[PDB]
């Protein structure tokens, strides 16, 4: 895959969604989609109670 | 190297805060201030958690090794299930009908919170009472022959070497040091309790597991019976007091006064420096200071993903064998006071409180409330500021450190409120 | 970046993928010794 | 467990003691593996062993 995974919340009924970030170098390209919060388990923690 | 920005020369600082665990929401979503992960980055514009992949580089040519001046601060109660101070076994009588008694060991439990050495003693006997109020009085045993009872006063200050009775007619009301009174065929277990050190009773040879102390072991420490005061006109003397108000026999060994005047109440304090110091209790035990904290047990610190393996320690991933970097003493202190009110405040506390819980037997001179000893000592959680020695560092420190605080039995201490460290790395020697 | 999308009656997420170079070299000098060196550029270790 | 610093896997030589597995919750191994298979083989057949 070779890519940094980022996740930004999209409030219900929201239409616009800005995302600020900066790269000091040059990568390969962008790749994106859309997922449902309920269907996305919060990783990083050894357990998701919600 | 900080991967970005500009690198800095010698004498730098890498801080490991506990105020960073909330932001790392993903790693400490299960552990509370005992083994949480922190980000030793602190850039200031990259949102809470970030820089998990980035590593704080250190050169290949030379190894570092800075100090570690941590700031610990706990809030561990006096008594809790953790430190094994709430429970304490003690064989007490179960029944006694038609001369058909029995004795069985029962584990007791104490509530979380309450402190003070005097208050804990009253609680240890309060547990004895609730056991009786559930099994005792329903089966057969009376209120008189209640096995086990912690006291504090000396029961041989008024004793005269002629009559062999406490001439005052009342035991001297003035605590000296806590102990453990026992009745025929009943003791206390302290193999799995640290309450024994609280009383001030340690074995000379602590290395041997099993702190059993039966009634059979307390030979030559019989509590001298009182003198019948109301019957002193010229002659009487020899006649010890049997009953009293409400009628509660002291359980005399026999009717005679010769070799008998004594009762069936073996005392620990009397067995110590009044018994025979060759085959008595004073052979395996020791009269030590109370000390509320129960012990000077010292915690361990460690930082696996940063500090090198200290000599013989080995790498692994388990909260029960982390490479210790330096040990500190648990931030619990004794606070010496002075209550001249004592014993006199006892006579008043019975009115401050609505119900005599502890003092259910204000008549009996043995099953009463233990006289409040002078100078009460209480625990006080003081935020220590230790000074740890120099410790070598890795070749490439991680983005997300792991701050752990192991205990004596190698496990988490769920009573940590603050736990931050400061490290100031510096060059040692080249390769 | 500014993403304009259709409104949905439920919380969603914008899964982005900054394609980069996540490479790592493995060096084995002696018996029972593994030395690896990772390197993901851009985004070495987060952004700040 | 993957991409979780909380339960990062270990794989180092007993003598080295230096873990050779450095993971970041920023990476996504799971998805990565998926796409990988769909590029080297026909992701339509089944293979019980790997479920």
């Amino acid at each position: 895959l070779s890519a940094a995974n980022m996740l930004y919340p999209i409030p219900p009924n929201a239409t616009q969604l800005p995302i600020p970030s900066r790269n000091w170098a040059a990568f390969r390209g962008w790749s994106l989609t859309r997922l449902k919060q309920r269907e996305t388990p919060a990783l990083g923690s050894p357990f998701d109670p919600y | 190297r900080y991967s970005m920005l500009p690198p800095l020369y010698d004498t730098t600082k890498i801080y490991l805060i506990d105020n960073k665990s909330s932001d790392i929401q993903t790693l400490n979503y299960q552990n509370d201030h005992s083994d949480y992960l922190t980000t030793i980055v602190q850039n200031s514009d990259f949102t809470p958690l970030e820089a998990s992949n980035h590593s704080i580089e250190l050169d290949e040519r030379s190894r570092w090794g800075g100090n570690l001046k941590t700031i610990l601060y706990t809030n561990l109660p006096n008594i809790t299930q953790h430190m094994f101070s709430n429970s304490f076994r003690v064989k007490m009588m179960a029944s006694k009908k038609d001369g058909v008694p029995q004795y069985e060991w029962f584990p007791l439990r104490l509530p979380e919170g309450n402190f003070s050495e005097t208050m804990v003693i009253d609680l240890m006997n309060n547990a004895i009472v609730e056991l009786y109020l559930a099994l005792g009085r329903q089966e057969g045993v009376k209120e008189e022959d209640i096995g086990v009872k912690i006291d504090t006063r000396n029961f041989s200050l008024g004793y005269d070497p002629q009559t062999q009775l406490v001439t005052p007619g009342v035991y001297t009301n003035e605590a000296m040091h806590a102990d453990i009174v026992l009745l025929p065929g009943c003791a206390i277990d302290f193999t799995h309790s640290r309450l024994n050190n609280l009383l001030g009773i340690r074995k000379r040879f602590p290395y041997q597991e099993g702190f059993v102390i039966s009634y059979e072991d307390l030979k030559g420490g019989n509590i001298p019976a009182l003198m019948d005061v109301e019957e002193f006109n010229k002659s009487k003397t020899v006649r010890a007091l049997r009953e009293d108000p409400k009628g509660r026999s002291y359980h005399v060994g026999e009717d005679p006064e010769a070799r008998e005047n004594e009762t069936a109440y073996r005392s620990w304090y009397l067995a110590y420096n009044y018994g025979d110091p060759e085959k008595g209790v004073r052979a395996t035990t020791l009269l030590t200071t109370g000390d509320v904290t129960c012990g000077v047990e010292q915690i361990y610190w460690s930082l696996p993903d940063m500090a090198l393996d200290p000599v013989t320690f080995k790498a692994s991933l388990k909260t029960s064998n982390y490479p210790v970097v330096g040990t500190e003493l648990l931030p619990l202190v004794p606070r010496s006071f002075y209550n001249a009110q004592a014993v006199y405040s006892q006579w008043i506390q019975e009115k401050t409180n609505q119900t005599h819980v502890f003092n259910r037997f204000p008549e009996n001179q043995i099953l009463v409330r233990p006289p409040a000893p002078t100078i009460t000592s209480i625990s006080e959680n003081k935020p220590s500021l230790t000074d740890h020695g120099i410790v070598p560092l890795r070749n490439r420190l991680g983005g997300v450190q792991r701050v752990t605080l192991t205990d004596a039995r190698r496990r988490s201490c769920p009573y940590v409120y603050k736990s931050l460290g400061i490290v100031t790395p510096q060059v040692l020697s080249s390769r | 970046m500014t993403f304009e999308m259709d409104p949905i009656n439920e919380p969603t997420l914008l899964y982005v993928l900054f394609e980069v170079f996540d490479v790592a070299r493995v060096h084995q000098p002696h018996r029972g010794v593994i030395e690896v060196v990772y390197l993901r550029t851009p985004f070495s270790a987060g952004n700040a | 467990y993957y991409n979780s610093g909380g339960n990062l896997g270990v794989l180092a030589g007993q003598s080295s003691q230096l873990n050779a597995v450095v993971d970041l919750q920023d990476r996504n191994t799971e998805l990565s593996y998926q796409m990988l298979l769909a590029n080297t083989t026909d992701r339509s057949r089944y293979f019980s062993m790997w479920n």
